[PDB]
């Protein structure tokens, strides 16, 4: 089952976010990262943006 | 109460559904703005609603369309949810 | 040493390579960071065969990933181990081949395919001992089956010697995702035939057959059917990256499953596999595991096996057990099912074990089977290409882009040929 | 890194291309004013809108489309009404006299004098791009501009760009039903033009939309409007292959290589499914096998066509949602053992299905309700030949008496130039039914 | 898996569906609104989940009458019914079964068979069909007899039952009825795989002797029939230790294809006002369902011999206390049994016990019976309505009512011809060897 | 070793199955999830008779479930100890056969029977030793009449030389549930007698009488029978998995309780039987246990076996007991009903005896008596066939489907030849 009634009532509501990775490797210490909630079945998805 | 709009296969009487238009919605919508009195009524015109053409009386806007329809929801499910209880319906005495 | 590497080119051969790189990443205990993370210590001592040492203790495949659409590419560097493929190798057009075999093999993949061939002749002579090449297509696409076919017989080429192995999907008429499948299959099957030194054809109705009875799950998806297909690809070079008691390598292998050289196309099957509610019911012993191997079900091919009969059998066995069971349990089946085996010669199955099972399961066996029915694919696409071609149709594009009927004519030939005398030995007898 | 360009001549072209831009901003989450919302100061991602759009650098995004016409009324509506800050000023290329339904006028006369700066604007877009899929074009043809303008555009852009797509998006007159008289003869003409000068011509005939919006719609009053909003749908179906993530996806590129048969016969018939609004579309599974069913339904065409009384050659069917492939396949299965739908027996495997991830999206007051899954089927057969036929009778009827022709006559167009139109539709015909025959 | 389809046409067609879906609801649990109240796929027997919330019922209403069908859209389950499966049309047939048969029926008739493709379509598992249709009206009879004849070819061996109101012998609204009853029983007789007889009189003497309501209507009917169907229905949705399929009717129930007319008895009835008074014992409740007065149909079976009856008994019955029953059944003298059927009960058990309706007249009982037998007295009616329609043949009454409407002259000479086959038919096959 | 599988089929020997692996189950101390917690050492030893190993150590009952519908299986599934069953066992059908011979046997059955079939021959390949089958089913339903006995055709078909077992459920004339009882009956015993090897008669009414007349309880119920008929079942094959002082396995109890081939139709009864409110007062001794097994309402049949005379009778005792009293109880039961036993075959008894009581009790017989008279039981079947035949009633339904009135008076010819070659050895004389 899918909870249909979730995805009709929630399809609008996304949350962007901007992000800083935290990891060991020093190169990628700097660049940064747009991350996306999508809660009309809870999508979570990251985007690279290069300067 | 009734409902307010009607089932699309409905035969019957929808009162002035052939004097004043309702051109290009549903069915439903025509219903219920035919139900609860939503529309000028007499063949004249106040200046206000002439001259508003088709893609000029619609076509157009943004999120007041949003705004419109989610109060018309609202208020038709508060209409309808006038009907509950574990004694099923007085269809016996409705028939 | 002996090691190979990747290339993959088009939308399947990119999306094959992307999850067969995930399931070689998780069997080795690779990060997605490329930090190594593993348990045992067999886990490094072969990992130069897929992987190349870099500065900071970091690790990158060799793999090559072409198109001449740059999306597909850009979507797998999203995915779940994306992070691990070096940039460069990355090579994408700026027009696409709109499913045209044409303009994916005369003008622009012509054109396109020299960087790909300069990167390819870098990685083969950066190796210390080069083992040959593994390639990855579909036969539904206009790119895939025109580039990467015409990138086989460069490589072929230059590198007579080395060993080639080609992963085709082919359009079988049930899954028909475009109408023309068979133009393009048949052209890509007839440079195919020339210079592949192995072929296993792959068929996306038996992935999806698969999925609704072996596994039972309602919902199957392209994830699943790239989990069985790499699985089915790790299978068969486990051996080469782990110890086992008589290990085979691939030339071996092409040694002992190809009796004529111009008979080299395979299907396979992958075992054990059973849906979540029957894994603690079922239990995992040699017989169960041979038995659910030779099931004619089991097989990653639509075509049905004892409608002919087996030219050769090759198995892999992962996994801690003794010989002596197999060979018995190998004896017996070919005992009860000698209607279904050549008989002019005798002892056509070959076995390999290998110690390290894989991760998660006990026991795992990979098949192999040269066999006489897979005449049927062939028979249907040709089929499909002669009506389609009786009427000319389609065939405006094709001619307006520097080739003509003549070769269609040569490549329709060629393929009849090759399913007569596929057929020959089928009837042959001692 | 792709785009495509789309030409509106005509003010059902006008009014269409309207249609279709509204909903391309809503999906794309575009506001009239062109910043995506004001509240949303992130993005700087996910670049699908450069199919149909270009950035500015800073804000607002740009259309990639024209508007022409020479009847100055509509593109003063559309100067005039809320988008009137998304369109560039300058690219609503507007004349002075109308062609007046003639033919002659808009390819002899007046066109002309216009045609020149639309290929001006052309060009100022085509150096803009640097990954152009193609071209479509919307056209009325029962109307002489409309006709003419698109004629003369055809023409001249086939030796501009020469070998790059174009597809077009006629609507011919229908079968019995006519808003003007004369509409036989541009039509006529129009086609013998365009039989040579467009890749794809799709049929979107006016009363099988209509019947499709009274039986599944429930509106018993339409108007232009919705029939607009569903070649909109329709449209930016088409195209959300090219800018949404799809585990199979189709390009314009690979149409008439699976679609047209013959480089004369490429002409193609949609349908749609499905198509149900939203009192009562909630109320079933609305499964993939069932409209399938419904798209293949005869009477859920969007042309005035009968399928059963002609030879099918090739269709592709397009899905998006979350459609499973093997329910896909199982359809198609249904497909060929049903009887009355039959593949000619020189195509024993006519299906192109696409698969895309994303579902079609709601229009504000629109009559279509929101859906995870929807199919629409683009074919090839042997049925269109009847169109041809009755529309070669009409014309027929006045060619024998020399009707209207002195208003052809006058504005530069020579007597004889409706017979090389007329001995062009009769050979289609015979080439139609030559195809149609089995070995 | 399994699924069945419900088809009710003219006015007493969609008045006994509204009856039967009601207690169905009331049984599964579903609102009247259609949406889960919220707590096995018993569900799917009648209904269809749309995936997320409500569901939809499997069945179809035809009329050209578009009273009742607005007021059932206008009802309490607006919500529930599909807009565009309660088929309505325009012009009445008035009593003219041939206005029904050969003028107006054939133009929605066509939509009906799309609409009947549409929702099999979706079924996997279908049993079949249940028909339900008021023949002493020529809508209702016309409309049964061309669904009946394009189904018959559209699907063939798919098994097809109907709930048959005839006439009775004395009371009847129409006069024209005789002409029509006959013509749709010609029509039905090699078409329909089992005929159920619903005749009014009979229920009205039970609702007067046992509901004891001097003053009850129409609706108590239909009540009582959806009773009866929901007990023949239940064994598909409710779990029991000896189950009966639609299958298992025609495969125990037909001795010959032409004898399927088949007639019914229920027990217990009886109001809350003493229901609890008395033990309600498994045997009483069967000599009840066997005694001639508690028949839903005015037909006496002490005239004529038996064949085979089948009961199911729903609740907490026990298989001894049924053996038991039978015996002392089989040992009674009054009811004989035809000599080439040495046994002829078929028994089925289900552990549902019926569902009370608030507002309804019977109470809540925890065992109940409903017996369907094939007998030779049923012959009667047929005699009866055959003299009944000679008596107005004689002189040609009313005929150009139906010959100015597309029907020629004879039609009516070969539905006579067979129903005088069918009573000889009727004797043939209750001699004794 | 010398294990057997177990095969049921139709609604009764689905419900008869899953209280007679419970029986065994409790007997072995096996829990429902598979795991042993028994207490006893000899509960392990021949385990294998009836359970196979898996995993995790957990046991199986090699029992393969069939039917037309799947409505018993999906029931049965939740009962306890439901979960032993591999769901790969269980074989349903989607149409039914509606208790019609023709649907059970020659329409539907045949086309399903393909799966069944190669799961038994899976299963009987895997054992070590096979010793034969056992089938459970009734015959007043027409899925379960063909489908079983034509299972039973084609197992005798591949294995000539092994046993086969059936308990069989014959319709009497008395507890009807049925109309079509007696077609299949007929049907059914036609195709038994020729291929069974051990048919075991078992009556309801009989079974309802012992209930109401032993045990004195109110209310008999289906689950008081199965456990009365699963008792039975294990007092057969007890002797197989334990040991004892006589050993008699199936193939020696076929050796001396069936003179000619023909004559493999069998009654049995099961002692002690006592209330619940008369257990103290009896003791347990030998001569209780002959008197109570040689009595005549005892008998799990309706048929009066004082109206015939034995041919022969076995008994198999548990618990440990001293063997000169049995057998000078045998010799005694034996010589005070002469007139009952057959005088031209001397010492017509056979006693076995095994030293492992059934749990909860201290002694316990099983007693099988092949006597003539069974003959009772098919003349009412035939007289009630022809009563229904005469008149051709119930008959198209069989003929529409692919038979004919031919094969209905072939099998009530054979049964009438049978009866009387049953009742001509009854009146020999030496
Ligand atoms: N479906 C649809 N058809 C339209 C619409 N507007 C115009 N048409 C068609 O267009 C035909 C006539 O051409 P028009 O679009 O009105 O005008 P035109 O093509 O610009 O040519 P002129 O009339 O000379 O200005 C009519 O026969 C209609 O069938 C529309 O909004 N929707
Ligand atoms: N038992 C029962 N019989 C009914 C009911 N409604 C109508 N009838 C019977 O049907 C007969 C007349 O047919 P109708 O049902 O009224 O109408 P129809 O069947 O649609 O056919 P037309 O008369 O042509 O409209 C009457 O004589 C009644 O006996 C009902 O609700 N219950
Ligand atoms: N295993 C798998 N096969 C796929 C997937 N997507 C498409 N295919 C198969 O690939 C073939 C089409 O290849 P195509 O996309 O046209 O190749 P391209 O032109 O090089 O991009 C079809 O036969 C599909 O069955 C996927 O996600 N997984
Ligand atoms: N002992 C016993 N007998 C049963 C049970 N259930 C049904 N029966 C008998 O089986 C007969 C009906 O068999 P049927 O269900 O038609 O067999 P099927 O057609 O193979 O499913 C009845 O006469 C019952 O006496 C049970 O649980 N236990
Ligand atoms: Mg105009």
């Amino acid at each position: 089952r899918k909870d249909i009634n979730k995805m009709y009532t929630q399809d609008q509501y996304i949350l962007r976010f901007e992000g800083k990775l935290i990891s060991q490797n020093k190169e990628d210490n700097h660049r940064k990262f747009i991350i996306s909630f999508f809660c009309g079945d809870d999508t979570i998805m990251v985007y690279e943006t290069a300067d | 109460n009734q409902a307010k709009s009607h089932i699309p296969g409905y035969a019957g009487y929808i009162p002035g559904i052939r004097s004043e238009n309702m051109y290009g919605k549903t069915y439903g919508k025509i219903t219920y703005m035919s139900v609860t009195n939503q529309h000028h009524k007499g063949p004249d015109l106040p200046p206000d609603l002439r001259y508003t053409s088709t893609v000029k009386g619609e076509f157009t806007d943004q999120k007041g369309v949003k705004k419109q329809e989610l109060l018309r929801q609202a208020v038709i499910e508060e209409a309808k949810i006038t009907s509950s209880g574990y004694g099923s319906s007085p269809l016996r005495t409705k028939y | 040493m002996r090691e190979i590497v990747h290339i993959q080119g088009g939308q399947c051969g990119n999306q094959i390579g992307a999850k067969f790189w995930e399931v070689i990443s998780d069997e080795h205990g690779i990060d997605p960071t490329g930090t190594y993370h593993g348990d045992s210590d067999l886990q490094l001592e072969r990992i130069n065969v897929y992987y190349n040492e870099a500065t900071g203790g970091r690790y990158v495949p060799r793999a090559i990933l072409m198109d001449l659409e740059p999306g597909t590419m850009d979507s797998v560097r999203a995915g779940p181990f994306g992070q691990l493929f070096r940039p460069d190798n990355f090579v994408f057009g700026q027009t696409g081949a709109g499913n045209n075999w044409a303009k994916g093999h005369y003008t622009e993949g012509a054109e396109l395919i020299d960087s790909v061939l300069d990167v390819v002749r870098k990685e083969a002579e950066g190796c210390d001992c080069l083992q040959g090449f593994q390639i990855t297509h579909s036969l539904g696409g206009g790119t895939g089956s025109g580039m990467g076919t015409l990138l086989i017989s460069k490589v072929r080429e230059e590198y007579p010697d080395r060993i080639m192995e080609t992963f085709s999907v082919v359009p079988s008429p049930k899954v028909s995702d475009t109408v023309v499948e068979p133009y393009n299959a048949t052209l890509s099957v007839h440079q195919l035939v020339e210079n592949a030194d192995e072929c296993m054809v792959i068929d996306n109705e038996a992935l999806y057959d698969i999925c609704f009875r072996t596994l039972k799950l309602t919902t199957p998806t392209y994830g699943d059917l790239n989990h069985l297909v790499s699985a089915a690809m790790s299978g068969v070079t486990c051996c080469l990256r782990f110890p086992g008691q008589l290990n085979s390598d691939l030339r071996k292998l092409a040694v002992n499953l190809i009796p004529f050289p111009r008979l080299h196309f395979f299907m396979i099957g992958f075992a054990p596999l059973t849906s979540r509610g029957s894994q603690q019911y079922r239990a995992l012993t040699v017989p169960e595991l041979t038995q659910q191997m030779f099931d004619a079900k089991n097989m990653m091919c639509a075509a049905d096996p004892r409608h002919g009969r087996y030219l050769t059998a090759s198995a892999l066995f992962r996994g801690r057990m003794s010989t002596k069971e197999v060979d018995e349990q190998m004896l017996n089946v070919q005992n009860k099912n000698s209607s279904y085996f050549v008989e002019w010669i005798p002892n056509n199955i070959k076995s390999s074990i290998c110690d390290i099972p894989p991760k998660g399961l006990k026991m795992a066996v990979t098949f192999v089977g040269n066999s006489t029915a897979i005449q049927e694919m062939f028979k249907r696409v040709a089929e499909q290409f002669t009506a389609m071609f009786r009427r000319k149709a389609f065939l405006h594009w094709y001619t307006g882009e520097g080739m003509d009927e003549m070769e269609f004519t040569e490549a329709e030939s060629n393929m009849n040929d090759l399913v007569s005398e596929y057929q020959q030995y089928q009837d042959a007898t001692a | 890194m792709r785009e495509v360009i789309s030409i509106h001549v005509g003010q059902g072209g006008i009014q269409v291309g309207n249609a279709c831009w509204e909903l391309f901003c809503l999906e794309h989450g575009i506001q009239p004013d062109g910043q995506m919302p004001s509240d949303k100061t992130i993005g700087g991602g996910d670049d699908a809108f450069n199919t149909f759009f270009s950035e500015t650098g800073a804000g607002k995004h740009v259309p990639r489309a024209v508007f022409l016409d020479l009847e100055p009324t509509v593109i003063d509506e559309v100067r005039t009404g809320t988008y009137r800050q998304l369109f560039h000023p300058e690219q609503l290329i507007s004349g002075k006299e109308d062609a007046a339904n003639n033919f002659a006028r808009g390819h002899y006369t007046i066109g002309k004098e216009i045609v020149d700066l639309c290929l001006d604007r052309i060009r100022k877009l085509a150096d803009n791009c640097t990954g152009l899929q193609g071209f479509l074009v919307f056209n009325s043809v029962g109307g002489g501009t409309g006709s003419g303008l698109g004629s003369l555009l055809l023409e001249r852009l086939s030796v501009d760009y020469g070998k790059k797509s174009k597809l077009g998006f006629t609507i011919y007159p229908s079968p019995q039903v006519s808003t003007a008289v004369v509409e036989p003869y541009n039509s006529i003409l129009s086609t013998h033009s365009l039989l040579e000068h467009t890749d794809v011509a799709v049929m979107l005939d006016n009363e099988a939309i209509y019947d499709i919006c009274r039986r599944n719609l429930d509106i018993e009053r339409p108007t232009y409007t919705n029939l607009n909003r569903l070649i909109a749908q329709v449209i930016s179906s088409l195209t959300a292959s090219l800018r949404f993530d799809g585990a199979l996806n189709v390009d314009i590129t690979e149409f008439q290589t699976n679609l047209v048969p013959y480089p004369r016969i490429h002409f193609m018939l949609s349908s749609y499914a499905p198509i149900i609004s939203a009192e009562k579309a909630y109320h079933e599974q609305l499964s993939v096998a069932e409209i399938t069913n419904s798209a293949f339904e005869p009477a859920n065409m969007m042309a005035k066509c009968d399928p059963r009384h002609g030879k099918y050659m090739a269709c592709s069917m397009m899905y998006r949602g979350d459609v499973v492939p093997k329910d896909v396949n199982a359809s198609i299965a249904t497909i060929k053992t049903k009887r009355t739908i039959q593949f000619v027996d020189w195509c024993p495997t006519g299906f192109k299905v696409g698969i895309n991830y994303q579902p079609p999206t709601v229009v504000p007051g629109g009559d279509l309700a929101k859906v995870m899954r929807a199919v629409c089927m683009i074919s090839n057969s042997t049925a269109i030949a009847e169109v041809f036929s009755r529309l070669d009778h009409k014309f027929d009827l006045m060619y024998a008496k020399r009707a209207f022709v002195h208003w052809y006559v006058g504005e530069g167009m020579e007597e004889g130039e409706f017979s090389e139109a007329r001995e062009d539709l009769a050979a289609l015909e015979k080439d139609y039914e030559e195809v149609g025959i089995e070995t």
